[PDB]
RNA sequence: ACGAGACUCUGGCAUGCUAACUAGUUACGCGACCCCCGAGCGGUCGGCGUCCCCCAACUUCUUAGAGGGACAAGUGGCGUU
RNA sequence: AUUGACGGAAGGGCACCACC
């Protein structure tokens, strides 16, 4: 199915806004990040948190995605 | 003077561990040769890794192996793993990685099962059925 | 040098029991004509000289895996019985039939009996076995 | 402040065998039997105050358990 | 000795002792409010620990009771004399217990009280001790002479997978009345606490709990202490 | 002096480790060669049911099964030092059997 | 006229390549720590076909490689790796002497002393801890450490103050004293977390490097604050040169060589264009390390590369 | 919020860790048999032993614990990017 | 006028207890 559920993407989404500046494109080191940050009962729950924490790092660099709110407003100044 | 591997090899239930050392070209399973394994219409599956390879990369070292588990067809499809894999690990092991690079290639080339094992296994049976999948006749009327 | 194991056995115990025929010392019971090998046959056996035939072939059983029994050698020389319109089952073999065959060598001076229990192989055994392996070795090649 | 609550304590129970009992760790200052109001015997607590914060916080988990006349009794700041 | 038994009919014959010993246990203390048996086992005796809400009619008359319930468990199963010691001791809270909640539940509708205040007393009572949830079923003949099934849920109630086993407890009971006889229900649903016997340890699996991020000063210009 | 045999059996993993944890670290800190845990093979008690209790229905049932783990342990030590070894806060699922070199 | 050329690359992993290593010893083998759990031992057949060839891999740990460095004598390697572990190598055979066990969590890099008598190694468990060339964890520092990883400890190879520079996740650089393990300097600086850290050849100056893609010299007499550089990108590690007062630094998918007297960049080295769909993001250098003579350097890079730079005249 | 998913058991991987005469492997010694010119770091052995504590080590195979490992993570293409 | 069920209505989707 590959298809994430809401756990997943709103865990996920909470991990991004309140911890972005310890975040890579690297799903290993985002792995390692999201097990120390939070309480994850188990260990595919991790590895899926940290795989769409990966994904949604690899679209914060082309833009803004709906849904996230960060620091990165600031720096546009425009 | 330690020169040896142990490495193995399996296909469903079956395990073949080869044993390879330093000697002359000497290739033995569970004390029998290689060309008396029982199977003798499957003899150049177990005689795959040799014609592949030639016989002076196997000229220089003694293989023994010794398959336990599963069924005739398993135990050979174990030896031709564990043959090639111990053959693969002693080159990487005691002479260098370009040769364990070129023999790895050809075998991976010619067959990936000669050093990748089978992960398939026999299912279970269900309560409703013969079998995993099948079920008993269904009647209506 | 050549050994048992180097060596097609289908062959080897062809030989083996052309080697007991020959050798006129094993002994034969008188029901040979008359029985079947176990309960799960048919028909007797088609070779009139089964019994040296199962004399070698045990001989052979007894070299590799030695240390056995009139039973373990019932559960080797068992098969499958059809029972008419039943399904089939794994059935042993007689065992009047192995214990005469294991006497019979235990009077060759091959077999003996083990330690813990069973039979095995003498030296004279070994002996005779391997030289019959060198005999069907060589005679591959030619 | 010492405060120690015994429970699930027996009708045979008095302020005696409670002084008896926490008597191997030290000294006491006030026993306070929860006795019933016109019928003489405990409603099921002990207060008790050891005149010591320090070893009354080693005797909780020394009588904690124990089994006491049959009743295996809770004790607690 | 001359008694040897091998693993697999001794571990199942220590449990076939623990179920006959809670089942009678549950038949004779059921007014007195049973939750569970544990056995323990020590050199020098063995000691049968009953939990209780109302473990003073369980001590009975001055150890009466305790002691009549000691010899008859000696009696039938075989213990050698005096080897065997009954305590007993109160339950912690009686909210968080099925067992006791569907006991007092029956002797509620065992004295004439209606089914729907009762329920409602129970549930109130259940949510009141710190309970996520709590599901009440009672079915019977309630009204009338066709019988039909009452529910009342209140908080959350997991269903399915593995954190049923452990995050929920359950309780059947039977209610013998004049017209019939009524199933009482009671599934409890336990609060979450680290380090804590009012209920599980470990959190349900599919809930994450990010740790708030502390508060991270930036620094403007490098600046180095030589301590 | 003797080879005095531990024999742990139980019915949950966790326990019993851990009760061989303490076991094995109490006969480390009083210098005995201890030859640490063996792990038999883990018996699986097996019953399949049918669930109805009366005889109508799909024809589905219930596979209960009741895992048993079995843990040894060698000491080469006097008996009264075993005796402090053992009799440490033993769980509840846990059982243990001394054998002292002899039946 | 001083820039470099691509000489070739060296294949033959599975993985990114975490760390490099070189030795003053034997200049024509190399080491090389990946993520395909093997660390491969080489040798610089310098011709035509290729660069090097894989002549030996070691296949101990069970986890990626993060770190490896070489002794003094060039004779026994040590490596550290995401499994927890601790092994020193023996090159000749191939196999592992000691192996150390004390760690908790993954092991992000490892140091030699210059005289290889102590070693120090840093991990994900906030801890750096200290070991012996026997294999017994000698001392844990755990007051004032860091609050976070720490993801690169080196020594000083100096006489004068023997001392250990580590730097973290939690933007700090500490200097430890060496003969007493205590905390001597704190650097505060940095405002994103802390990938590499170097001490230079000639024992007087410091590098550090992250997120936040500058670069800050640190003096380690005096514990002062020399300057600071700006590179592009993330600074996945830094290197500094023998020979030359040179400061290497791989910054994204690019390798900026910083001046250390004019404090221009020299060089900043970048790949081939490949992959030409404007669709995916280059592969990002992680490792650098220089030849004793100084006249190569070698990248560990993402797509399973490393590739050798080769300065000219 | 319940159900789905997550969860639990199971299958596949680890020459990495923990260990094992109630599991073995490999060396070594003894023994039997075969060739031989004189043959052998020769071959076969589910024959025996190294559990009288070194007068052998070790865990590849076997067992079962703890961890690790897979996430649509990487590269193209489609898709409202 | 609303909720359900039904239509020998009209459109979509799913399933080797349906088909190809
Ligand atoms: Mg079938
Ligand atoms: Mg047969
Ligand atoms: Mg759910
Ligand atoms: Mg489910
Ligand atoms: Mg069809």
């Amino acid at each position: 199915g590959r298809v994430r559920t809401k756990t997943v993407k709103k865990a996920a989404r909470v991990i991004i806004e309140k911890y972005y500046t310890r975040l890579g494109n690297d799903f290993h080191t985002n792995k390692r990040v999201c097990e120390e940050i939070a309480i994850i009962p188990s260990k595919k729950l991790r590895n899926k948190i940290a795989g769409y924490v990966t994904h949604l790092m690899k679209r914060i660099q082309r833009g803004p995605v709906r849904g996230i709110s960060i620091k990165l407003q600031e720096e546009e100044r425009e | 003077p330690l020169q040896s591997v142990q490495v193995f090899g399996r296909k469903k239930t079956a395990t073949a561990v080869a044993h390879c050392k330093r000697g002359n070209g000497l290739i033995k399973v569970n004390g029998r040769p290689l060309e008396m394994i029982e199977p003798r219409t499957l003899q150049y599956k177990l005689l795959e890794p040799v014609l592949l390879l030639g016989k002076e990369r196997f000229a220089g070292v003694d293989i023994r192996v010794r398959v336990k588990g599963g069924g005739h067809v398993a135990q050979i499809y174990a030896i031709r793993q564990s043959i090639s894999k111990a053959l693969v690990a002693y080159y990487q092991k005691y002479v260098d990685e370009a040769s364990k690079k070129e023999i790895k290639d050809i075998l991976i080339q010619y067959d990936r099962t000669l050093l990748v094992a089978d992960p398939r296994r026999c299912e279970s049976k269900k309560f409703g059925g013969p079998g995993a999948r099948a079920r008993y006749q269904k009647s209506y009327r | 040098g050549v050994t048992v194991k180097d060596v097609n056995q289908q062959e080897f115990v062809r030989a083996l029991a052309a080697f007991l025929k020959k050798s006129g010392k094993l002994k034969v019971p008188e029901w040979v004509d008359t029985v079947k090998l176990a309960k799960h046959k048919e028909l007797a056996p088609y070779d009139e000289n089964w019994f040296y035939t199962r004399a070698a072939s045990t001989a052979r059983h007894l070299y590799l895996r030695g240390g056995a029994g009139v039973g373990s050698m019932t559960k080797i020389y068992g098969g499958r019985q059809r029972n008419g319109v039943m399904p089939s089952h794994f059935s042993r073999g007689s065992k009047s039939v192995a214990r005469r065959v294991l006497q019979a060598l235990e009077g060759l001076k091959m077999v003996e009996k083990d330690q813990d229990g069973g039979r095995k192989l003498t030296p004279q055994g070994q002996r005779d076995l391997d030289r019959i392996a060198g005999q069907v070795a060589a005679a591959n090649k030619k | 402040n010492a405060t120690i609550r015994v429970t699930n304590l027996s009708e045979d129970t008095r302020e005696t065998d409670l002084q008896e009992l926490f008597r191997p760790f030290g000294s006491i200052s006030r026993i306070y039997l929860a006795k019933d109001k016109t019928t003489g015997q405990s409603k099921g607590f002990a207060f008790i105050s050891f005149h010591r914060r320090e070893d009354a916080a080693r005797a909780i988990a020394g009588v904690s358990g124990f089994g006491y006349d049959h009743l295996i009794l809770n004790v607690e700041w | 000795m001359a008694v040897q038994i091998s693993k697999k009919r001794k571990f199942v014959a220590d449990g076939i002792f623990k179920a006959e010993l809670n089942e009678f246990l549950t038949r004779e203390l059921a007014e007195d409010g049973y939750s569970g048996v544990e056995v323990r086992v020590t050199p020098t005796r063995t000691e049968i620990i009953i939990l209780a809400t109302r473990t003073q009619n369980v001590l009975g008359e001055k150890g009466r009771r305790i002691r009549e319930l000691t010899a008859v468990v000696q009696k039938r199963f075989g213990f050698p004399e005096g080897s065997v010691e009954l305590y007993a001791e109160k339950v912690a809270t009686r909210g968080l217990c099925a067992i006791a909640q569907a006991e007092s539940l029956r002797y509620k509708l065992l004295g004439g009280l209606a089914v729907r205040r009762a329920c409602y007393g129970v549930l109130r009572f259940i949510m009141e001790s710190g309970a996520k949830g709590c599901e009440v079923v009672v079915s019977g003949k309630l009204r009338g002479q066709r019988a039909k099934s009452m529910k009342f849920v209140d908080g959350l109630m997991i269903h399915s997978g593995d954190p049923v086993n452990y995050y929920v407890d359950t309780a059947v009971r039977h209610v013998l009345l004049r017209q019939g006889v009524l199933g009482i229900k009671v599934k409890i649903m336990l609060p979450w606490d680290p380090t804590g016997k009012i209920g599980p340890k470990k959190p349900l699996p599919d809930h994450v709990s990010i740790v708030e991020p502390k508060d991270e000063i930036l620094p403007t210009t490098p600046i180095s202490e030589q301590k | 002096i003797h080879r005095i045999r531990i024999t742990l059996t139980s019915r949950n993993v966790k326990s019993l480790e851990k009760v061989c944890a303490d076991l094995i670290r109490g006969a480390k800190e009083k210098n005995l060669k201890v030859k640490g845990p063996v792990r038999m093979p883990t018996k699986t008690l097996r019953i399949t049911t049918r669930k109805t209790p009366c005889g109508e229905g799909s024809k589905t049932w219930d596979r209960f099964q009741m895992r048993i783990h079995k843990r040894l342990i060698d000491l080469h030590s006097p008996s009264e030092i075993v005796k402090q070894i053992t009799s440490i806060s033993i769980e509840p699922g846990v059982e243990v059997e001394v054998t002292i070199a002899d039946a | 006229t001083e820039q470099m050329t691509l000489r070739g690359t060296l294949k033959g992993h599975n993985g990114w390549v975490t760390q490099i290593a070189t030795t003053p010893q034997f200049p024509d083998m190399i080491l090389s720590a990946s993520r395909d759990k093997t660390i491969i031992m080489w040798k610089l057949t310098r011709d035509e076909t290729n660069y090097g060839i894989p002549q030996r891999a070691l296949r101990g740990h069970s986890h990626f490689v993060s770190d490896v460095v070489i002794s003094s004598d060039g004779q026994f390697a040590l490596s550290g790796s995401w499994d927890g572990t601790l092994r020193l190598w023996d090159l000749t055979t191939g196999t592992t002497t000691r192996r150390f066990v004390g760690h908790t969590k993954d092991v992000l890099s490892v140091a030699f002393s210059s005289d290889n008598r102590q070693i120090v190694s840093g991990s994900r468990d906030k801890t750096i801890k200290l070991w012996n060339t026997l294999g017994v964890c000698k001392y844990t520092v755990q007051d004032e450490s860091h609050s976070e990883w720490v993801s690169c400890v080196r020594f000083s190879p100096n006489s004068s103050n023997p001392i250990i520079v580590s730097c973290g996740w939690d933007k700090l650089v500490k200097v430890w004293n060496l003969a007493n393990c205590k905390l001597k300097t704190n650097h505060i600086g940095h405002t994103g977390y802390l990938n590499t850290v170097t001490v230079s050849p000639d024992g007087s100056l410091c590098a550090s490097g992250g997120k936040d893609g500058q670069a800050m010299l640190w003096d380690l007499n005096e514990g002062k604050h020399l300057y600071t550089l700006d590179g592009g990108d993330i600074i996945n590690a830094l290197c500094f040169s023998p020979n030359r007062y040179w400061l290497c630094a791989a910054t994204g998918p690019s390798i900026k060589i910083w001046d250390l007297e004019g404090k221009i960049i020299v060089d900043e080295l970048k790949q081939e264009v490949i992959s030409t769909s404007s669709k995916a993001e280059p592969p990002q250098c992680t490792s650098l390390a220089w030849s004793a003579d100084g006249q190569t350097l070698f990248a560990g890079y993402t797509d399973n590369l490393v590739r050798v730079w080769q300065v000219t005249i």
